[PDB]
């Protein structure tokens, strides 16, 4: 990626915060800028010496120097938290575009907001089928890492575990998912599983047993 | 050759011609060969009039008028030496009028093509003796020396 | 009031062909320069080609890896743009998007051929290069709860499970339950496949009268299953 750009940057809540692109072509011309965020199509925020397309927030600006050049977002805000990719020529005089590598930028501050926890039995169904999920759902938590765990009684259980990384609800919020398989005789030859997430110091544990 | 440039493509106006008069003194060649469309001034002039192609450059005033691609039929170029100064408004919304006597009229639909002769006009209209020399030059000189540099 | 939809997206086995489609809508698409862009898994966007307009014969460029392999072409007539895509590899799966290409160069500082920016956008639609074969999903009820929920309120929800490539879609009540639905990112199991959670939340009070169903959808299987969940 010719076009090299930060992994990640942060930035404090209301805090301003320039993210760079750098390469050889850049020399020679201009850069482009797009924000986006999983699940959604791209947004063209900056592109030119000192264009922006009209919808675009007054936050966002675009500048260039030598071979470099660099989005500056001044006062970023909750929806701003996303990925930002420039895009320019790959080399010098080149009718051939390329993206650079595209900076993750986390949105700091904003308060605690504590996970809630849903924990589904496996059904009846999937018993009837020699199969057996324990399905537990994270919700509305921030920021945006959880720790699962899960219980056999009061022992703890690492393998038949499936985590996903959160994902951003549509409310700045994040969610997770965690899936417990095992075999239906294990799910009836105990008295209780538990599905434990931690959340900054903070724990919230859901237990259901073998009793509809 | 992505562009066409033909001998009759330069030539030198008189004193007594408007901003009007050079355009259509210069689109009528390209009009004549199927180079644009028929009424290809009338666009040249409106796009002029909103927005301005005088190029502040000395010693040698230089204005580069078109319009939309969407008029050219193939890549063409005509250039026109002005006898006198005429006033062309400022590409960069300077007050002061552009002195413009050198007219590069540009026919040009593709992209590739029109960036390339732009920074060509660029580079030509900072060299003092080049932009000197066009005027003391006959069209043949003219039209040698720029094709010299295509 | 641009719209891009991109579609024809699915699993193929390396060494296939494959064509995306893309509605253009809200422009003049005739005259505008197209570009396909696409997003590898877990990685960043990445040009693939651009189809040029009338002025410039329609001319195609493309990306280095891609080149000889892939083919961009438009219908004006109904406003479509494509992509044949030969010979694929498994690097070539990714998300593909189509968008609008503007061109834009400074005449003072420009240097040519100035720079192609993509001012708008489609959604994109999911290319999936494996030799693994399409799983149908498994769909599971999971009957309403009230521990989590508020008051009067219960949730209930769909286990879809173990299903393979991506997408799968849930609705409910063939898309009258709206509001109240929450549908989980899948997870990758370790085993190649996915699994993902529907769930609605519902007064406690229509649990004995409103049926509930939902609705699952897995294209690249040509599977529905229709799952009414139930107490208790």
């Amino acid at each position: 990626y010719e076009l090299t750009q930060e992994t990640g940057v942060s930035v404090a809540l209301g805090r301003t915060v320039t993210i760079t692109c750098r390469g050889d072509s850049l020399r020679s011309h201009y850069a482009s800028w797009y924000q986006k965020k999983p699940g959604q199509a791209p947004i063209l925020l900056f592109y030119g010496k000192n264009n922006r397309p009209s919808g675009v927030p007054d936050r966002f600006s675009g500048s260039a120097s030598g071979n470099r050049a660099s989005l500056t977002i001044s006062g970023a805000q909750a929806e701003d938290d996303a990925e930002y990719y420039c895009s320019s020529r790959d080399k010098s005089g080149s009718r051939l575009s390329v993206f650079g590598g595209g900076t993750k930028l986390t949105v700091l501050s904003q308060p605690k907001a504590a996970p809630s926890v849903t924990l589904f039995p496996p059904s009846s169904e999937e018993l009837q089928a020699n199969k057996a999920t324990l399905v537990c759902l994270i919700s509305d938590f921030y920021p945006g890492a959880v720790t699962v765990a899960w219980k056999a009684d009061s022992s703890p259980v690492k393998a038949g575990v499936e985590t996903t990384t959160p994902s951003k609800q549509s409310n700045n919020k994040y969610a997770a998912s965690s899936y417990l398989s095992l075999t239906p005789e294990q799910w009836k030859s105990h008295r209780s599983y538990s599905c434990q997430v931690t959340h900054e110091g903070s724990t919230v544990e859901k237990t259901v047993a073998p009793t509809e | 050759q992505g562009i066409h440039f033909r001998r009759h493509y330069v030539r030198h106006l008189p004193k007594e011609v408007s901003q009007n008069d050079i355009i259509k003194a210069l689109a009528s060649p390209l009009i004549n060969d199927g180079m644009v469309v028929s009424d290809f001034a009338d666009h040249v002039i409106t796009r002029e009039q909103n927005f301005p192609t005088g190029l502040p450059v000395e010693p040698v005033g230089v204005a580069i008028p078109h319009t939309d691609s969407k008029y050219v039929r193939q890549n063409a170029i005509s250039v026109g030496i002005l006898a006198e100064p005429v006033n062309f408004e400022d590409a960069g919304g300077e007050p002061d009028p552009v002195p413009v006597r050198v007219v590069f009229m540009l026919a040009l639909g593709n992209w590739f093509d029109i960036t390339n002769v732009l920074w060509w006009i660029k580079a030509v209209i900072q060299d003092e003796d080049f932009m000197q020399q066009l005027l003391v030059m006959n069209d043949d000189e003219i039209y040698q020396s720029i094709y010299t540099r295509i | 009031e641009v719209q891009l939809v991109e579609s024809g997206g699915g699993l193929v086995k390396p060494g296939g062909s494959l064509r995306l489609s893309c509605s253009a809508s809200g422009f003049d698409f005739d005259n505008a320069w197209m570009t396909w862009v696409r997003q590898p898994p877990g990685k960043g966007l990445e040009w693939v080609g651009r189809i040029t307009g009338p002025g410039e014969g329609w001319s195609v460029d493309y990306a280095a890896p891609v080149e000889g392999r892939f083919t961009i072409s438009r219908l004006n007539s109904i406003n479509f743009l494509y992509l044949e895509m030969n010979n694929l590899r498994m690097e070539d799966s990714g998300l593909y998007f189509c968008a609008r290409t503007g061109k834009y160069y400074d005449f003072w500082s420009g240097y040519p051929p100035g720079e192609e920016y993509f001012q708008d956008w489609g959604r994109g639609t999911l290319v999936t290069v494996s030799s693994a074969s399409t799983k149908g999903p498994s769909v599971f009820p999971l009957a309403p709860s009230s521990k989590s929920t508020s008051g009067g309120t219960a949730a209930l929800g769909c286990l879809v499970k173990d299903y393979f490539p991506e997408p799968v879609t849930v609705s409910w009540n063939s898309g009258a339950l709206t509001s109240g639905v929450h549908t989980f990112p899948a997870v990758l199991q370790s085993s190649g496949l996915y699994s993902l959670s529907s769930v609605v939340t519902v007064p406690s009070s229509s649990l004995g009268t409103q049926t509930y169903i939902c609705n699952v959808n897995h294209k690249p299987s040509n599977t529905k299953v229709d799952k009414r969940v139930e107490p208790k």
